[PDB]
């Protein structure tokens, strides 16, 4: 009668409501593209900005966590603004009550958690964002963790998301299935950013201004973004490839 | 006074080589009277022995809640509860009231069936597993116990040994101790056959 | 809004008929047989199994015989998970008797007080009633061997012979043609099978679909011991009655 | 807020409850996964599958240890396997191992995950888990020993079992190919040999998980020195050793 | 026990001592005083010893999202989240903590909170039990506006008395220094002061 | 398949969109027109508020009401429920200012009513917002400037619009940081702010009104939410009757 | 009670002694001291007797939730937070003063937390009664960069310390080694001193020489049938 | 559909119907003008009784000492407000030593009536009151909804057949203020104005309820013999 | 440590008269050897023509002097301007003074 306007099994033993959270998650049209460098994480996004009156500087869609450990979020800007803020929250509290500073292999794990309980109680709406979470870890090594409104995760060797991501996954396919190796070999964490931007060129089918990107780095121990004029730079690096 | 000497009591308890021996007095006081020479202050959940000194009531109190919980063990995983796994219970129950404690002292003797080893221990008011594989003596002679029965001892005893020592243990301080004394219960229990033997001894 | 979505479960028709309490025992005819026999020497409680399978353990599982206390039993007619709940707090407020006035807990008693939770989730609160249907063996000083089946709805009524679960009609009405009141256990267990093998759902009445217990007054000292026997003595007692 | 206060797991008009029915649909979709219960050993497998090639499965566990003793595998959901995983370690510590001071039996355990099942389709505002877990485990007095949990909330005692898509298939192959004797090497034959007729993806150790709860370890417990405490019976087998056995098949 | 912090021209230098008497057996005498609880922005505690502990965790844990959400804190920031925890629970929770930092647009600044909880700006403070006995020097020899050299000497000069005359001071004498620069510690033995 | 998506507002319909949610903006539509131009200096406020009749007291009410000392909170729609998004975020102001003992930032408060206008898109006891606030101000980290749909969404902004006469007032201020490249002080600022409401009243030429205007600029009354009056908004509202002619 | 913990180059050694002490009267000869919260972090407890074995065995818990919540291996620092969360609560109400030590991925520590929740860190901390004579022998043997074979040595001596003078001390002494990658080995008993002569005869008693008054057999069995 | 029995839905017209429905409790009630000067504000209420043995239904509730309030909608849902005036008004005096501010005292009024409008089972509160109250700032008078907006006016009705009310005050609007000092007069446009509002109802001594308030007169509610001087 | 009552002194005598009443006191206001103010009542109106006084401590005093001005304000209220009597005073009082039994009022009051 009603099951697919609450969080009840149907017949079929699916969840409609828990499949409409990812055909929302598709509404910004926003393509983000992240890969795994040999001590660097890059995580690459567009940013659009549709007036003369917006400011790009406030619109983002990357936003910092930990201060370590970076989201980037594809999907409506309410649930990602209380997705990260639930985040933030558990970030710190981890660090109060056991002394360390949070392993993204837990937070990842720990919003599954959150995330599914959403889908467990009836009135609670779930979150219908797609949330990437980067990394370096220092027992872990360099990763990727990506949510998802059921509360599952899995850790990648790189991944896309956005609604055009059929095409990204498979240029993203071919580097790693003829080279054999699971992460980009480069010490330096510069060209990482590059190897990533001409991926998106090919596979979007397009080139790219310093406003239409948005990109964050996570080093070891620190997570920035990137200015716009330094964004410039890593541009023309592209004309020397 | 002390909220653990108002009515007297003690347990001794001794291994020896195969067997255990617990044992009590029958002494219940209100201070200086005496009122009963027949209360026990041991009891048997299955084949464990539990031993309660200290206040009066604590000791009955504290018996009611060990039946309680040992019931719900037995029904639940379908076998009599094992000695050790027992004195763990003893530990968290004593624990769970830290503040306003129940003012008491037990000693669980066992042997247990699925290794066929004599266990003991003890526990204070706060409890702390005491390990031993001597004996373990707790109450209000306890003080006059712990030498006492020392000195006879022997490093493992025969099952009929073991009667006459952990006899004489508990007479020798009961007879110099006030609160102590006023008959005795002593029990040797062995695989599978506990006997229950009073004492003959000094009622003044 | 969250009106809407309410079911109502907790509500008179206009027959004056609570429907889920009328669908309760409805879906404890799915669940299988259990009959308890009452002698005038002991119970006799045997019931058949809703599942087998050839891959199936047979010999731990439990889904009919239960012990409440030390001389309480119960067969189990309904879903086993709602009865796992019932079970421990009926284990508990057996227990809990027995602590405060130091004398083990009537059969009465302890029947009526599992009755009033069952009944209280029709009365109030809009959750569902647990669909389970008990029939106790139980013994007391206070008149012996009482024998008693609960339902759904929170009402029990005593019984001398009586079946729950799985071809209700079947089994009570073959009961009665052949009581008498000068059985004993001997006997209870023979008529136990024999009713079973009338009701049986399958091939032949074999012993890897049997639970079964008694509580005997033959058992040593002038004291109930509660048996719950193994299927190596079902096995047995199969061949006794003549069946197999 | 909160202003659900009844259930929404409600009985059908000719008996039998809708949602628990519902729910054990949502399990047969799910993976393949079987246990297979030995003399010295309980042995479970199961087939680990991913969005695409690019995620790893290595840092997902549909094996998990709850105690050192009893480990679980699943088929159905994983979002609920997750926080089952969870709140069951949560409850084996919780109402049992600070007062007993050991860790559970494997019986007295599925007991507890079994109320967690009853208490989704009791109470008001839950729908039932939609995860049919396999818990096996060791303890000292039921020896080795197999349980079925399922979303009903009931658990049912096993020899062998399958559970998922391949259920049906796996369980008729499972009936031929259990015997009353049966070595910790001959299980782990069969338990990947049952999972094979039901793999038609990629074959190899870094898509088959198998996980032993054989017999003991004083190399995975982490000290030496105390002869009570004898380590960790489960015991997760790595990618590369499962292969080796995939190879002498 | 002796805790001071000093302004000076490029920021603010915090100074310590490392003893930590209970009754007439020290427990600890490399105690580390000096707690980070941002980035540039670091603590000295004074007083009854668990009970600033525990509150400096607890600031921890307010700033640590106060930079994730809102951006960095401020000395003055900083030094407020700790009164509020003295001051709301100021019957049982006894701390003496001079919270000491370098803001990039403020530069250095040193707040004193006493045992009540009240905050109070100063150019230099002392706090502690040891700093009874350099009262009358800190202000006679201290300047506002001093470079480095000349600070780095006056805390030294002044722990050295604390040393001296209190018994409850005593051991290694531990700096750190808070600058543009950045974050560098410095520590002093004994025979390095009690040279002179 | 099914029927409704519309009862409840956690339901999601098949599309990917909202309802309640999606609605709630048509209700903001029915309101006034209230503009915001982020000045250099500050931001400069200002709002069309009707009169219907002479029965009314004019200048005597107002949909510019301050939170904090700093400030300007002026919205548009549902003006009870509008005030309640005003109400609300002088709790969380004087929370702050309580714990952190310095003035709120503005992106600190963008983040804080953002929080709870999308925390009612997440229950069905409760009805969604239907009113969308535009308010700024000047704090220490310069004057930001902020829109804050019902949908629980807000962005940066140096100019915003919002209620009927929004198409025009959205290209209008195209037109007015495409005149002033390199931007204006908040004096002058205070004379487009009137223009650009009068032009945004017809839309509204069925009606007749009084013009609030209100700054909150860092050299013009030292970072201080305040309204402007007198002897200056006599010369902006000439300025605007000119424009229009 | 004399419990070290000396830090060395290549890992941790923690020692105590194996008397417990109810009032003046020395309830056991042997008994544990050092418990296991996880089994890379020992500790071991002074202070109240029941207090220490139970909040070891509480945040002991607690750790082994958190090792297996989080897939890897539970660090020092993880425990010590807890500890000291945990005893501020009831303000200095719990009697504990435990030496806590061990290794992880991140290196060796060692530490030591008072009863309300103040902790310390040296490379040679010691608490208990015996704490005051251990620590003096550590400070004029002990040197920076120390060997496995020397600390060890350490260790022993310095309980042995502990025995002679202090007197809540005595009996055998118990070492639980740990480096860093690589088993945690307890070596319970290592060194025993104080080792008991044999009695001047023994008191042993024919039969019959107590006097019953009644004898019984009780039962401990569950009713059978026949 | 189910848009109009639930307060917590809208509305594909962009409304919810609820407060609507809530608006129209003030049409069936009865009719009471308010009209106020600098000095002056004056209530001038007709009370409406149900048959010849039935009293007359009160209109002016005073809420303090130089405030009152009077309903127009529904009785029931009023006595919970006019408790509500009352409580802020005692607690401005009590704690900041203020008459409590009439203007201010109508953004408390709002949110109340808002959060039941918000929130489900509640419902918005059917009766809309006009609040006359005398403070520094001089003499106002605010009409409030059943929606929880409040306004401020020289002078209002709401009821039923109020807009002929509201029309006698457009145009007589210029004379009243400039009335000051002479309260015998504020009192004597209302009755006109009232009148205005009747379909045969007549004004009795037991129909006409006025109550005023001064910059030199408390509240005081006039009825019986005091309003036959002003029919 | 806190000592939560004192004493501000001064004295009362109220005289009831045959169809009058009076009801006086001192308007001085100490505290220890100093005199706070030379004049400041202890003797106030609360309206419906009952006077009150309470004086003791002046803490207090002020308090249920003011719990009393606003029990006259809710009576007119709900009772819908029915005379409030002395004799329906002295009960209401008595409540006032009860309510407060384990930290008490420090003050003799007459009416």
């Amino acid at each position: 009668g009603y099951d697919r306007h609450i969080t009840i099994f149907s017949p079929e033993g699916r969840l409609y409501q828990v499949e409409y959270a990812f055909k929302a998650t598709n509404q910004t049209n926003i393509n983000s593209l992240a890969v795994r460098g040999k001590d660097c994480t890059v995580v690459i996004s567009q940013k659009k900005v549709p007036d003369k009156l917006l400011d790009p500087t406030t619109v983002s869609y990357i936003f910092c966590i930990s201060r370590t450990i970076g989201m980037v979020v594809n999907g409506p800007i309410p649930d990602a603004r209380n997705a990260a803020l639930r985040a933030k929250a558990e970030a710190a509290e981890f660090r109060y009550k056991y002394g360390y500073d949070m392993p993204c292999d837990v937070l990842a794990k720990r919003m599954a958690n959150l995330s599914q309980i959403y889908t467990q109680r009836a009135y609670m709406r779930p979150l219908g964002v797609i949330l990437t979470f980067v990394s370096v870890d220092e027992e872990l090594g360099p990763s990727i963790y990506k949510t998802d409104p059921a509360g599952y995760y899995v850790g990648y060797k790189a991944t896309a998301t956005g609604p055009k991501q059929q095409e990204i996954t498979t240029n993203l396919e071919n580097h790693f299935k003829k080279s054999k190796i699971d992460h980009i070999n480069e010490e330096s964490w510069e060209k990482v950013v590059e190897f990533a931007i001409t991926h998106m060129i090919d596979a979007l089918g397009t080139e790219f201004s310093k406003n239409d990107l948005e990109v964050g780095v996570a080093t070891k121990d620190k997570f920035f973004t990137l200015s716009a004029e330094n964004i410039e730079e890593r541009l023309v690096a592209i004309a020397e490839q | 006074s002390d909220p653990s000497s108002i009515n007297g009591g003690i347990v001794v308890a001794m291994t020896g080589k195969d067997c255990v021996a617990i044992a009590c007095d029958l002494r219940l006081g209100s201070q200086s009277l005496g009122v009963s020479n027949k209360f026990e202050k041991i009891f048997h959940y299955g084949h464990v022995f539990l031993g309660i000194t200290g206040l009066a009531t604590d000791v009955t109190t504290l018996n009611e809640m060990f039946r309680y919980k040992t019931n719900l063990y037995k029904l639940k995983e379908e076998r009599a509860i094992e000695p050790e796994t027992f004195t763990q219970l003893v530990s968290s129950s004593l624990y769970e009231r830290r503040f306003g404690p129940y003012f008491v002292g037990p000693v669980v003797a066992g042997i247990n069936s699925k290794s066929g080893k004599p266990f003991i221990a003890g526990f204070d008011l706060i409890g702390c597993i005491d390990e031993a594989k001597d004996f373990i003596v707790s109450g209000t002679a306890s003080d006059q116990l712990f030498g006492m029965c020392e000195s006879l001892y022997e490093p493992n005893l025969e099952p009929e040994d073991l009667f006459e020592t952990i006899s004489q243990a508990l007479l020798n301080a009961a007879d110099r101790d006030a609160l102590s004394g006023w008959g005795a219960v002593v029990y040797i229990i062995k695989k599978d056959e506990v006997v229950k033997r009073y004492l003959k001894m000094r009622q003044d | 809004g969250s009106r809407r979505y309410d079911s109502r479960t907790t509500i008179f028709s206009p027959e004056g008929r609570l429907y889920q309490v009328e669908y309760a025992l409805e879906s404890i005819s799915h669940a299988g047989t259990a009959i308890g026999i009452m002698a005038s020497d002991g119970i006799v409680l045997a019931a058949e199994r809703k599942v087998t399978s050839t891959l199936l353990e047979q010999d731990t599982s439990t889904e009919k015989l239960y012990k409440l206390n030390d001389k309480i039993a119960v067969a189990v007619a309904g879903l086993t998970a709602d009865a796992e709940i019932l079970i421990n707090t009926a284990r508990i407020h057996a227990q809990n008797y027995l602590k405060t006035y130091n004398e083990d807990i009537p059969v009465e008693i302890l029947v009526r007080r599992l009755s009033d939770i069952k009944q209280g989730y029709t009365q109030h609160g809009g959750l569902r009633p647990f669909g389970v249907s008990f029939i106790y063996a139980g013994y007391d000083d206070r008149y012996g061997y009482q024998l008693y089946t609960s339902n759904p709805s929170g009402n029990y009524t005593g019984w001398k012979a009586i079946s729950v679960g799985a071809n209700t009609s079947a089994a009570q009405t073959l009961l009665q043609m052949d009581y008498k009141d000068d059985m004993k256990v001997d006997d209870a267990i023979e008529l136990a099978l024999k009713t079973l093998s009338k009701t049986t759902d399958s091939s032949a009445l074999t012993y890897d679909r049997l639970e079964f217990a008694t509580i005997r007054k033959g058992a040593n000292d002038g004291e109930v011991y509660q048996k719950i026997f193994k299927p190596q003595e079902i096995k047995d007692i199969l061949v006794k009655t003549g069946i197999t | 807020t909160d202003r659900y206060s009844f259930s929404l797991t409600t009985f059908s008009p000719s008996g039998k409850l809708g949602q628990i029915d519902y729910a054990l649909t949502a399990v047969k979709q799910g993976v393949t996964s079987l246990g297979i219960k030995a003399t010295n050993g309980v042995v479970i497998a199961t087939e680990k599958k991913s969005s695409s090639p690019l995620a790893m499965s290595e840092t997902l566990s549909k094996v998990s240890l709850l105690t050192p003793d009893i480990g679980a595998v699943y088929s159905g959901m994983g979002p609920d396997y997750r926080v089952l995983v969870d709140k069951s370690r949560k409850v084996a510590h919780t109402s049992y191992k600070r007062i007993y001071g050991e860790y559970p039996p494997t019986k007295l355990l599925v007991s507890e995950v079994a109320k967690i099942m009853q208490e989704a389709t009791q109470s008001g505002g839950v729908r039932p888990f939609g995860v049919s877990l396999l818990i096996a485990g060791h303890d000292e007095f039921n020896g080795f020993s197999l349980y079925q949990v399922d979303p009903s909330g009931s658990y049912f005692p096993w020899k062998a079992t399958a559970i998922g898509k391949g259920s049906v298939a796996a369980k008729t192959f499972l009936e031929k190919r259990w015997n009353d004797e049966l070595e910790l090497e001959d299980a782990i034959h069969i338990a990947l040999l049952t999972l094979k007729e039901s793999v038609e993806g990629e074959f190899n150790g870094d898509t088959i998980e198998l996980a032993i709860i054989g017999d003991e370890n004083p190399d995975l417990l982490g000290y030496t020195g105390i002869p009570t405490d004898k380590g960790p019976r489960f015991r997760k087998l790595t990618s590369q050793e499962i292969n080796d056995r995939l190879e002498a098949l | 026990t002796s805790i001071m912090a000093v302004t000076f021209k490029d920021g603010v230098i915090l100074g310590a001592d490392s003893r930590t008497t209970t009754g007439a057996y020290i427990a600890n005498r490399v105690t580390d005083k000096l707690t980070r609880v941002h980035d540039k922005i670091w603590c000295c505690r004074s007083g009854s010893a668990a009970d600033t502990q525990a509150i400096a965790d607890i600031v921890q844990y307010h700033l640590e999202l106060y930079t994730s959400q809102y951006g960095t804190p401020s000395t003055e920031t900083a030094a407020s989240v700790f009164k509020e925890l003295c001051y709301e629970n100021k019957d049982n929770l006894t701390a003496g903590i001079i919270v000491a930092g370098y803001d990039d647009k403020n530069k250095g600044e040193v707040y004193t909170i006493p045992l009540g909880g009240s905050v109070h700006k100063l150019p230099y403070a002392i706090a502690g039990s040891g700093s009874t006995f350099i009262y009358g020097y800190c202000d006679k020899n201290f300047r506002e506006n001093m470079s480095k050299e000349e600070t780095v000497d006056f805390i030294k000069h002044s722990l050295s008395q604390a040393i001296k005359w209190d018994g409850s001071s005593g051991g290694v004498i531990r700096m750190v220094v808070l600058t543009a620069a950045g974050v560098e510690r410095l520590i002093f033995y004994p025979d390095e002061y009690e040279q002179l | 398949i099914g029927t409704g998506y519309d009862l409840s507002n956690s339901v999601f319909s098949p599309d990917g969109r909202n309802f309640q949610v999606e609605y709630a903006v048509k209700a903001v539509e029915n309101g006034t027109t209230s503009i915001g131009i982020k000045c250099n200096d500050g931001v400069v406020f200002a709002v069309e508020k009707l009169i219907t009749s002479k029965l009314l007291v004019p200048q005597k009410n107002v949909k510019i009401q301050v939170v904090d000392r700093h400030i300007g909170c002026v919205y548009s729609g549902l003006i009870p429920d509008g005030r309640h998004l005003v109400n609300r975020g002088r709790e969380e102001a004087a929370s702050f200012k309580k714990l952190y003992k310095t003035p709120i930032p503005i992106p600190a408060f963008a983040d804080r009513l953002g929080q709870y206008v999308q925390a009612h898109t997440l229950y069905n006891s409760v009805r969604p917002f239907g009113v969308s606030t535009i308010f700024g101000g000047v704090d220490k980290n310069g004057a930001h400037l902020y829109m804050l749909e019902p949908s629980g969404s807000y962005w940066g902004y140096k100019g915003a619009a919002t209620g009927k006469g929004r198409q025009s007032a959205k290209a209008e201020l195209e037109k007015l940081v495409d005149h002033h490249p390199e931007g204006l002080s908040a004096r002058e600022a205070v004379k487009q702010a009137a223009k650009i409401i009068y032009l945004a009243h017809e839309d509204n030429k069925e009606k007749d009104f009084e013009l609030e205007i209100s700054w909150c600029s860092l050299s013009e009354t030292n970072g201080l939410h305040k309204f402007v009056k007198g002897d200056l908004l006599q010369e902006a509202i000439d300025f605007a009757q000119k424009e229009i002619n | 009670t004399t419990i070290v913990g000396v830090k060395f180059n290549n890992g941790v050694v923690i020692a105590a002694d194996t008397r417990s002490t109810q009032g003046p009267i020395v309830a056991d000869k042997n008994c544990a001291k050092l418990h296991r919260i996880s089994p890379k972090i020992w500790c071991a407890g002074a202070g109240t007797a029941a207090d220490t074995e139970a909040v070891t065995q509480l945040i002991g818990s607690n750790i082994e939730l958190h090792s297996l919540y989080t897939s890897r291996e539970p660090r020092v620092v993880s425990a010590l937070q807890m500890l000291k969360q945990h005893l501020f609560k009831y303000q200095g109400h719990i009697g504990a003063y435990l030496i806590v030590a061990g290794v992880d991925p991140t290196g060796s520590h060692l530490f030591s937390i008072h009863a309300h929740g103040s902790t310390d860190v040296g490379y040679y901390l010691s608490l208990g009664s015996g704490s005051l004579a251990a620590m003096a022998v550590l400070e004029s043997h002990w040197k920076q960069d120390l060997t496995k074979e020397e600390a060890i040595k350490l260790a022993s001596d310095a309980i042995q310390a502990g025995i002679w003078n202090d007197l809540g001390s005595g009996s055998n002494v118990d070492v639980c080694v740990m480096e860093i990658g690589k088993d945690a080995e307890y070596l319970r008993n290592y060194l025993t001193p104080n080792v008991r002569e044999e009695k001047q005869k023994s008191y042993k008693f024919p039969r019959g020489t107590t006097a019953v008054l009644k004898e019984s057999i009780v039962n401990i069995c569950d009713i059978q049938e026949e | 559909n189910n848009y109009d029995g639930d307060t917590v839905t809208f509305s594909p017209t962009g409304r919810l119907f609820q407060v609507e429905y809530a608006l129209e409790a003030i049409k069936q009630g009865s009719v009471t003008v308010g009209l106020r000067s600098n000095t002056h504000a004056v209530l001038v209420a007709l009370k409406r009784n149900a048959d010849e043995l039935s009293s007359y239904q009160k209109k002016i509730i005073k809420c303090d000492e130089h405030m009152g309030l009077s309903l127009a909608g529904l009785a029931p849902d009023a006595r919970v407000l006019s408790n509500y005036l009352r409580q802020q008004c005692n607690y401005s005096s009590l704690v900041f030593n203020r008459k409590l501010a009439v203007e201010r005292a109508g953004h408390l009024l709002c949110d109340k009536a808002q959060k039941n409008t918000q929130s489900y089972g509640g419902r918005p509160y059917g009766v809309g009151l006009l609040i006359i109250g005398y403070d520094k700032s001089g003499a106002h008078l605010l009409e409030f909804q059943p929606s929880g907006n409040v306004t401020e006016l020289y002078g209002t009705a709401i009821g039923a057949r109020s807009q002929g009310a509201k029309t006698y005050l457009e145009r007589t609007l210029d004379t009243f203020i400039k009335i000051d000092g002479n309260p015998d007069e504020l009192i004597k446009a209302g009755v006109e104005a009232i009148s205005q509002s009747l379909r045969d109802e007549s004004l009795t001594v037991d129909n006409l309820s006025i109550a005023i308030v001064g910059k030199d007169t408390p509240f005081t509610i006039y009825d019986g013999e005091a309003v036959a001087k002003y029919i | 440590q806190f000592n939560p009552y004192g004493d501000n002194g001064g004295t009362i005598l109220g005289i009831a008269g045959e169809d009058f009443a009076v009801l006086a006191g001192d308007t001085r206001n100490i505290t220890d050897y100093s005199i706070n103010s030379r004049y400041e009542p202890k003797v106030f109106d609360c309206g419906d023509n009952i006077v009150m006084s309470a004086n003791g401590f002046a803490a207090d005093g002020d308090a249920l002097v003011k719990r009393f001005k606003n029990s006259v304000k809710w009576y007119h209220f709900d009772h819908n301007d029915k005379k409030l009597s002395i004799n329906s005073a002295a009960r209401n009082i008595q409540h006032l003074l009860y309510g407060k039994r384990f930290f008490p009022y420090y003050v003799h009051t007459i009416i």
